[PDB]
């Protein structure tokens, strides 16, 4: 993100959400979670579409 | 691994190496084409000792000199002799091969065509780095051991 | 390092030729009739596991670059802890996470690599 | 002249690796040694075999002036402007080929535009 | 650029209730975010927490 | 996108470019990125560039 | 439990060292690449497992 | 008194966002986009190829919205009505 320095390989930088959902997520955590999330839905749409047709 | 040797972490390795496709590319640090015209004296210091050593119990002035890396060289359980007589059995006689031995601090295969030379060599240099199979079965690229 | 030469006159590329008689290396042009004796005998070099490009990026302003991370190690030339570090700028997978730092006082590049083999890093 | 061309591509005389990548380019364009033969070479790969040299050259002269990198300049005197840009292209291309650069991220947003 | 998340990330025990937010290690900030909840669109701007 | 030329001592260009835009004298929407380690300073004026506002932190 | 949260916060902050140590390790060039795996390939591999062993 | 050089607090951001929205509203990307067209880009299209081998086209005048009334006055068109 433009909020870290260049070549930052720490967990916080590279996308470890430290917090529980109870605690709430930092904006980075929130956006990285959003990234992982979008990966999920994207290929939840793939798994639905390919599986749909395999089964047929 | 064969029943009798399953635990032998060293035989797992010895098979791993003898299976994992191991190209010249993976064991050579750099290639260089020198004009080095006299097949006795040489414009390369670190090789004077090696031509001397290959006179004890034709050739173009253009020399293809490969500097090999011990790291991956002994890792893949490999001999200079083995790398050498491989290239020497890959290019029939169509290449004069000579190599530093396994003691010498720098590992070196020196090769000549045997005039449109500098070009046949950059071809052969490639036919080496890419094509020649030092060790392993082709298409087996990584080979991981696991318990 | 096969630093190679262009003709004095026409300024095209020179191509290596052999003095068959005296056994030495020339470099004719193939446009004009120019020719020069060879410097080193090294006509070709193919660096399989490369270095050059790891330093690439080192500018008089590198430290003005705010996105660069800044540590406080000591440079083996002027000891000033005004450093700005990046990883090897080559973009291979088989690159290390070796950091390169630039001293922003004497503009010196040094390295976190404890296996230092090279001298100029160029 | 080679030296000149390479200077447009390779802004670094020590970068022997890049210049050594181009070695065969310099060779690949060996047959052609002056702007007109070059302009003709192009003309011919844009034209039918019937067409006359001048027209051919003139076709290649208009393509380089209007089709080749048109966002630089479409008028006349700007040949160095394209040579240089084209050099820079060949540059970046090789700088990528030499495992010295990451190939462009297609999905970076700064290099997208939203049409509205 | 280098952007601060909250202005208070410029500033030169911790609530156990609070989330755990990253350090402010940089005197290099060229910008700071107005408010990070402005990374959201409209639909998402309605979602509480 | 157009290579317009060259400039030794860019940061002194960069300052001004930034300061001009921060006045109003260069249009705010105009985007200038200096890639220090690339020897490049790319200015952008074309429409379509999605942008957002930020607080300027200056020393 | 108030304390569990400290154990949890500790558990995590105990992995960010592990990750940090492997970072320092690798930036030094002391991490040996696992056979047929790049440094960068195997550094991540470690970090990801640390951060998972952690979450878990 | 509330030093007019005191640093901004996290709270204050909203004020700036208020200002942002006061000024631009929620669909500026549309309007400005369409406006820069009507104001400039429009007239800039009537100057490219504004020459025929003469007839050259000059200024552009954009009316307020109006209707082609079948039987009657070219009428001031109100959005709601439309
Ligand atoms: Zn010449
Ligand atoms: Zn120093």
């Amino acid at each position: 993100l433009p909020h870290f320095s260049k070549d930052d390989y720490s967990p916080e930088s590279k996308g470890f959400v430290e917090n529980s959902y109870l605690r709430g997520l930092t904006p980075q955590e929130f956006f990285f979670h959003a990234m992982g999330g979008r990966e999920g839905l994207i290929d939840t749409a793939v798994k639905t579409a390919e599986t749909g047709y395999i089964q047929r | 691994l064969e029943p009798g040797h399953a635990a032998d972490q060293e035989q797992a390795k010895l098979i791993r190496s003898a299976i994992e496709h191991t190209t010249l590319k993976s064991v050579t640090i750099a290639s260089e084409i020198y004009y080095d015209p006299d097949p006795r004296s040489t414009v390369i210091p670190e090789d004077e000792e090696i031509i001397q050593l290959h006179f004890s119990l034709q050739q173009s002035p253009w020399l293809l000199r490969l500097e090999l890396d011990r790291a991956a060289m002994n890792d893949k359980d490999l001999t200079m002799g083995q790398v050498g007589e491989r290239i020497k059995q890959t290019f029939k006689n169509d290449l004069f091969v000579i190599w530093s031995e396994d003691n010498d601090e720098k590992l070196i295969i020196r090769c000549r065509v045997v005039a449109e030379e500098d070009h046949m060599l950059k071809k052969i240099e490639n036919t080496m780095l890419e094509n020649i199979t030092l060790r392993g079965v082709e298409n087996i690229e990584r080979v991981v051991m696991m318990k | 390092m096969t630093t190679f030469r262009f003709c004095r006159d026409c300024n095209n590329m020179l191509y290596p030729r052999e003095d068959k008689e005296n056994n030495r290396l020339l470099f004719e042009c193939r446009t004009c009739s120019y020719v020069e004796e060879a410097g080193s005998p090294l006509v070709y070099r193919h660096e399989l596991i490369t270095n050059i490009g790891e330093t690439a990026g080192v500018v008089q302003d590198i430290g003005s670059d705010p996105t660069l991370p800044r540590s406080d190690r000591e440079c083996p030339k002027c000891h000033s802890r005004e450093n700005v570090f990046f990883q090897s700028q080559q973009r291979r997978k088989d690159t290390s996470m070796v950091l390169f730092f630039v001293c922003l006082s004497c503009s010196h590049i040094f390295t976190s690599d404890q296996k230092n083999k090279r001298t100029q890093f160029s | 002249p080679d030296g000149e061309i390479l200077e447009h591509i390779c802004y670094d005389v020590n970068d022997w690796q890049m210049l050594e990548m181009l070695k065969p380019c310099v060779e690949d364009g060996f047959v052609i040694q002056d702007r007109e033969t070059a302009l003709d070479f192009i003309g011919r790969r844009g034209t039918a075999l019937g067409i006359k040299k001048e027209k051919r050259i003139q076709y290649a002269k208009d393509i380089l002036q209007k089709e080749f990198l048109p966002h630089i300049t479409q008028l006349e005197g700007f040949e160095s402007r394209k040579a240089f840009f084209l050099g820079y292209m060949i540059n970046r291309l090789l700088l990528c080929a030499l495992d010295r650069k990451d190939q462009d991220d297609r999905d970076h947003f700064g290099k997208k535009r939203l049409d509205l | 650029i280098l952007i601060a998340m909250q202005p208070e990330d410029l500033e030169p025990d911790v609530d156990p209730a609070k989330r755990i937010r990253v350090s402010h290690h940089a005197t290099t900030f060229t910008h700071c975010e107005i408010h990070p909840s402005m990374i959201l669109g409209v639909a998402a701007s309605i979602i509480p927490f | 996108g157009v290579w317009h030329g060259v400039h030794r001592n860019p940061a002194r260009l960069m300052e001004t470019l930034r300061t001009l835009r921060r006045k109003g004298d260069i249009n705010p929407e105009v985007s200038m990125i200096r890639d220090i380690r690339e020897k490049e300073l790319k200015i952008f004026t074309d429409a379509g560039r999605v942008y957002r506002p930020l607080f300027i932190v200056e020393d | 439990d108030g304390p569990t949260m400290r154990e949890i916060t500790e558990t995590i902050a105990e992995a960010k060292k592990k990750v940090l140590d492997v970072t320092k390790e690798a930036q030094a060039n002391l991490l040996t690449a696992k056979h047929g795996m790049t440094l960068r390939e195997s550094f991540e591999d470690n970090v990801v497992r640390f951060l998972n062993e952690a979450r878990d | 008194f509330e030093d007019e050089s005191a640093p901004i607090t996290a709270e204050d951001s909203w004020a700036v966002i208020s200002a942002f929205f006061r000024e631009k509203g929620l669909v500026s990307q549309q309007l400005d986009s369409f406006n820069q067209f009507v104001d400039y880009t429009l007239q800039d299209i009537i100057c490219e190829d504004s020459t025929l081998i003469e007839i050259s086209f000059g200024k552009i005048y954009v009316t307020k919205p109006m209707v082609n009334e079948s039987d009657g006055v070219t009428h001031a068109l109100y959005p709601q009505e439309a």
